[PDB]
RNA sequence: UUCUUCUAA
RNA sequence: AAUACGUUCCCGGGCCUUGUACACACCGCCCGUCACACCAUGGGAGUGGGUUGCAAAAGAAGUAGGUAGCUUAACCUUCGGGAGGGCGCUUACCACUUUGUGAUUCAUGACUGGGGUGAAGUCGUAACAAGGUAACCGUAGGGGAACCUGCGGUUGGAUCA
RNA sequence: UUAGCUAGUAGGUGGGGUAACGGCUCACCUAGGCGACGAUCCCUAGCUGGUCUGAGAGGAUGACCAGCCACACUGGAACUGAGACACGGUCCAGACUCCUACGGGAGGCAGCAGUGGGGAAUAUUGCACAAUGGGCGCAAGCCUGAUGCAGCCAUGCCGCGUGUAUGAAGAAGGCCUUCGGGUUGUAAAGUACUUUCAGCGGGGAGGAAGGGAGUAAAGUUAAUACCUUUGCUCAUUGACGUUACCCGCAGAAGAAGCACCGGCUAACUCCGUGCCAGCAGCCGCGGUAAUACGGAGGGUGCAAGCGUUAAUCGGAAUUACUGGGCGUAAAGCGCACGCAGGCGGUUUGUUAAGUCAGAUGUGAAAUCCCCGGGCUCAACCUGGGAACUGCAUCUGAUACUGGCAAGCUUGAGUCUCGUAGAGGGGGGUAGAAUUCCAGGUGUAGCGGUGAAAUGCGUAGAGAUCUGGAGGAAUACCGGUGGCGAAGGCGGCCCCCUGGACGAAGACUGACGCUCAGGUGCGAAAGCGUGGGGAGCAAACAGGAUUAGAUACCCUGGUAGUCCACGCCGUAAACGAUGUCGACUUGGAGGUUGUGCCCUUGAGGCGUGGCUUCCGGAGCUAACGCGUUAAGUCGACCGCCUGGGGAGUACGGCCGCAAGGUUAAAACUCAAAUGAAUUGACGGGGGCCCGCACAAGCGGUGGAGCAUGUGGUUUAAUUCGAUGCAA
RNA sequence: GGGAGAAGGCACGCUGAUAUGUAGGUGAGGUCCCUCGCGGAUGGAGCUGAAAUCAGUCGAAGAUACCAGCUGGCUGCAACUGUUUAUUAAAAACACAGCACUGUGCAAACACGAAAGUGGACGUAUACGGUGUGACGCCUGCCCGGUGCCGGAAGGUUAAU
């Protein structure tokens, strides 16, 4: 049944934008705090409020501008039935680079233009655009 | 189109075959007349093509159509044919 | 209740 | 003059509607035996090749082992021999070659099975409309041929004071 | 449609053997070894750098150059030697050829030429060791069919010509024409100019540098012998060679051709031709006016070549890794189970495997790329660089994925009370119906169809009542209800038994998903033994029916339908939608729980499970789907790849068989196909009209003649009209 | 299950070694227990003795004599083991398990018996009698006119009476 939590997420995320929806929630992972702190800092969202004791619970705040979303697209490059481990030369740029490629290295999570100036490749997640 | 069902089985790339088989990847083969005839050819078009049944080289026995308007052609003569179907 | 067929431009 | 109740049916036309594989348009499309012709093929008493397994036979040359025999310039030496070598002997291995039995593949084969194809034949008209017994899947039976019928299922079927 | 393979095999011990280790060999133990990550077997094949295509990904490919390998008439074996199982060595067997006095011998172009052969097709018994090397020698040298040259083929890649200006009378002529003209066409003619190349004649580098001799000095030694080293002279060394290049010479001279014009795709007329001749990559042209045939003119495309065929990728995303689909266009197994398999919640450490980073090594040269250089340029040659996408090693890195431990509880699973149900087997039991049997009553028909008839009846049927027997199914309830994964399950009762849901809880600690191969279930018909057999009903029989009726209809009627136990394993087994997650507007229901509110009656507010219709976004080729997705995403499996052939052949598998199952190929076509539109049509449905029918009356068709047509006849019976509409 | 001893091929003597008797079999005297016996263990002398390997060695030949299968391929018929023409015929004939029909409710049917009675059967329809067919596999169509058989009792016919 569940062979993913982060596909779970960016999906979640992906119907909210259709949806209109303010704030998306889910159970929250600490690989997922690790990515939600990145789109807030890249402002593809507007706020994430880490919630729960038990079971932390994720819950987002969508970005919208002009009425329509942000978030144009949303994709996923290393699903679990195929992992994707690209160097830092093979570091892509979505939509030409004016999307962003949210790549984890063992320096943590950040995006592709940052890992070229970090200069070490590693585990592209998805695509965000 | 699953990729384990795609490591289990290659993609079979579909192998096609030659309409010409009896050059054998040759240009022009070498054959003997046997039998100089006409035929009628199917509905849309009333003829007589002159045409030559062929004993090859291989010892292929063949069919192949006098092109042109008009021939010398006998039997036991030695031509040679380049391919092409007729329609 | 019964009742068929129309060649080849 | 007669007669017109009437619109059930007939013929035609219009309108809405539905079905539809029709579209030089139901005088439409369409099917299968059968007859003829063409094309490749299945099967097939067999037939002739190729390749190979298997079980043994086979033992040239060669080398290795043994060696009664014949033999033997350097070396030992009593000068007699010593070892060795030669030659032959036999043994081991093995080529050529042979036997049987299989297997596989190609060619061929009286005859026979369908298949596909026809600018004109013969027989019927099953399907397409409720195609004039709705259609079709299975399965079974029957029957010149489409097919028919039984059981079950499907709608990918029309009808409705 | 190759699943089992192996006995020195696999391992050990010991001995032997080889340069070396080791069933390398042998002996003796052990029974191992291998395989679904494809062993085994069959088919094909020298391998790589590379080459060709492709944007890439890839695909194909291995001539030429390289690196490796293998082979040398065939089959064998050793020998020798550092190195051989030796193209140009031996020995044996074979084959073939040759010599012989017949006793015997000899022979190996896949070296370079060449000959024959085969073939669509691939060159000279060519020259020369000058250079470059290689072998021997102190050297000189000797040899080299390695090597450098020439011939040969538009075999390919390039560079170059076959002149340049001018020239309208728009010449002639051709072609075409609206006969006016137009076009060929500045084209040619003519004029002025140029002489590249080829030719001819003359001149004239580099590749010839080295080395070689004679000499000088130094070193070495007793040496000023020799020798060595370094200077100096004499001569050289060229096969190509009549070189590269340079001047004369002469004239526009000696030097252009194929293919194409219907669209696809750049470029049309005329005339011949009449489904003939033909054309043809595809669609398709020719059946008397052809831009598609043939010819001409004109034009287009290329060019010393131009075409056709062959052959490979591309286009082709048409196997979709990049980069496809499976509701109906091909395609989700009939479902369920489940192993291997792939896949995995959450949190903490650990590990650092994967992964990433760095560094070393290697990734030969060539090639390609980039920047240069050289040949008059170009092709070509060549310098440097990058690249060679890798692999190995070392140093890290710790986010993720693993590995290791520990946790957590949401996933998953128990416990507790209940809930609904055609959920399952087993055994009973009812009531109607039908049939049959027996009897009473009673009389002449019954039955069936569109009509009939076969049939049943006076031997008393039918009908009617009474009694009895038997099998099968279980009205009403009943429901776009219920349950089961489906296949499916329907009177009532009992016995055994399953699943689901809900409620409060308690617990477990990720215990999960999917699943090739495997296993089970699996409608109906069919099969096997037994049983049973009312009704019904293939086949079959009769009767109709019709042109025919092996059918539809009637009257019969058997397997079969029922039961017990087994086989078969297919169904439009359909929701034509595989399974388990998560998200995403609604409305109207059905069914089944379970809280709250006074149930203030059949009420309201909740909260679950399941299911039906509608429908938003979205998606879809459309149709439609639409929180139960054909929306958005996850995991894993099955499948698809033009149509016919064909789920067929041939093998295997399974079965008593029927068959099931696995699964082609040849050949053939340019379509097949899905939705949806417009018409048309329906022995489809509504609505309306018409001397359309009905209601009427008179006629035609009988007769004779008139008139017209057909036919026949004729020397000729002029021609045309010939359903309705002659 | 078989076919299949398919077919086909190899070994075979003697001597020695292994081991001057081995594998094995038998099993004392000993020794201990002993409820002491027509004992139990232990114990192994003794005798008996395969099979194999290795190495020799003889012949033309070693399962040397006697003894003791000719095999293969196709097809007819019957499935088979069986039974038979004593004394010219052993089979395709018969029988057969199997199949089908038919009869029969026990004081059975039926048979032998003038009868009594007996067999049937001390069996009771999963029984018995008869006929046909002859395993097994796949099967088994049509015709009741005829001849039989079965069922019917309306009418015609009709005995003794």
């Amino acid at each position: 049944s569940m062979q993913d939590p982060i596909a779970d997420m960016l999906t979640r995320i992906r119907n909210g934008q259709a949806a209109n929806k303010a704030a998306v929630t889910m159970p929250s992972s600490k690989l997922k705090v690790a990515i939600a702190n990145v789109l807030k800092e890249e402002g593809f969202i507007e706020d994430f409020k880490v919630e729960g004791d038990t079971k932390p619970e994720l819950e987002l705040t969508l970005k919208y501008f002009q009425g329509k979303a942000v978030v144009e697209s949303i994709q996923r490059v290393s699903r679990p039935g195929l992992r994707i481990y690209k160097r830092k030369d093979e570091l892509p740029k979505v939509m030409a680079g004016l999307g962003i490629a949210v790549v984890s290295t063992s320096k943590g999570v950040m995006t592709d233009r940052a890992a070229r100036q970090a200069g070490l490749g590693g585990e592209i997640i998805c695509y965000v655009a | 189109a699953t990729v384990n069902q795609l490591v289990r089985k290659p993609r079979a790339r579909k192998v096609a075959k030659s309409n010409v088989p009896a050059l054998e990847a040759c240009p022009q083969k070498r054959g003997v007349c046997t039998r100089v005839y006409t035929t009628t050819p199917k509905k849309p078009n009333s003829a007589l093509r002159k045409v030559c049944r062929v004993r090859l080289t291989n010892g292929f026995e063949v069919t192949s159509y006098i092109g042109g308007e008009g021939h010398n052609l006998q039997e036991h003569s030695v031509i040679l044919i380049r391919g092409g179907r007729v329609k």
